[PDB]
């Protein structure tokens, strides 16, 4: 009976140790996810912008969002960041930037302003966007592009084509300046179509 | 670059942007699931500790019964 009680106690102790390890791991993961959610809420609730122009205010908001995303990416360790969390953050950044880019690209003249206000932030966060990463090419199926990449392709390439159609051929310096400024975040498909 | 741009297979098919509120809800749901798993593991650890305490009490009772039986046998042998 004492041996049976000792075996039961040893099994209970092993189960308690395994449950304690699982609880510690789950609590650490939950604390990290709560910190990430708090950082996301802090980024989503930023201060207002005093710019009177709508284009200037949207550019300032996009610059603040890109600076916050770059600061979050620098603070988060690359080795300590899960791939699912990285993909979620990239998709969230793409969704946050796409409506702002749609609202700004209507009132932005690529001939007048070759380099936008948030071009530096876009060049800094291109690694998070995935342009710097190598493409994933399948054996049979064509890979659908990234969300931010496809949104940039559609909106920016349509705007650049409109600017190319509107501008005079004899003075290609402003178009070349726009291409040089935006060529860091420009995907290969958009660059080929613009060329 | 130009070949992949002009390639009809390589020019990717597009899809729309995500939902930031849905992404935040998914992150919060994952956090709540991790918290629930931690709570379940803590409850399991508490139950295992209670079972270990009950097993220790049973072992102490068995040791007391064995000591009483040995004392009774020694008293009977002495008598």
């Amino acid at each position: 009976e004492w041996q049976s009680l000792q075996e039961r106690k040893a099994y209970i102790d092993l189960q308690l140790q395994q449950e304690r390890q699982e609880l510690e791991e789950l609590e650490a993961s939950l604390q990290g996810n709560r910190s990430v959610t708090t950082a996301c809420e802090t980024a989503l609730r930023p201060p207002e912008s005093g710019e009177l122009d709508q284009k200037k205010d949207l550019e300032y908001r996009l610059e603040r969002i890109i600076a916050g995303l770059a600061s979050a990416t620098t603070s988060l360790i690359v080795g300590t960041m899960l791939p699912q969390v990285r993909d979620e953050l990239g998709a969230l950044a793409v969704a946050a930037i796409h409506p702002l880019f749609n609202q700004f690209r209507q009132l932005w003249d690529p001939l007048e302003e070759p380099k936008p206000s948030f071009v530096d932030g876009m060049k800094e966060i291109r690694s998070l966007l995935g342009l710097d990463q190598k493409p994933k090419k399948k054996t049979y199926r064509k890979p659908s592009a990234t969300p931010y990449e496809t949104m940039m392709y559609e909106l920016w390439l349509r705007t650049v084509a409109a600017s190319v159609r509107e501008w005079d051929v004899r003075e290609p310096e402003p178009l070349i300046a726009v291409l040089e400024a935006w060529d860091a975040l420009l995907p290969g498909f958009v660059r080929a179509q613009l060329l | 670059d130009l070949y992949e741009g002009r390639g009809p297979d390589d020019i990717p098919r597009m899809k729309p942007l995500p939902k930031l509120g849905d992404v935040l809800q998914r992150i919060r749901e994952a956090i709540q699931g991790l918290e629930g798993e931690v709570v379940r593991k803590r409850s399991r650890i508490e139950g295992l500790e209670k079972e270990k305490a009950e097993i220790l009490v049973r072992e102490k009772e068995v040791q007391e019964i064995l000591n009483q039986a040995g004392q009774k046998y020694q008293e009977v042998v002495g008598g």
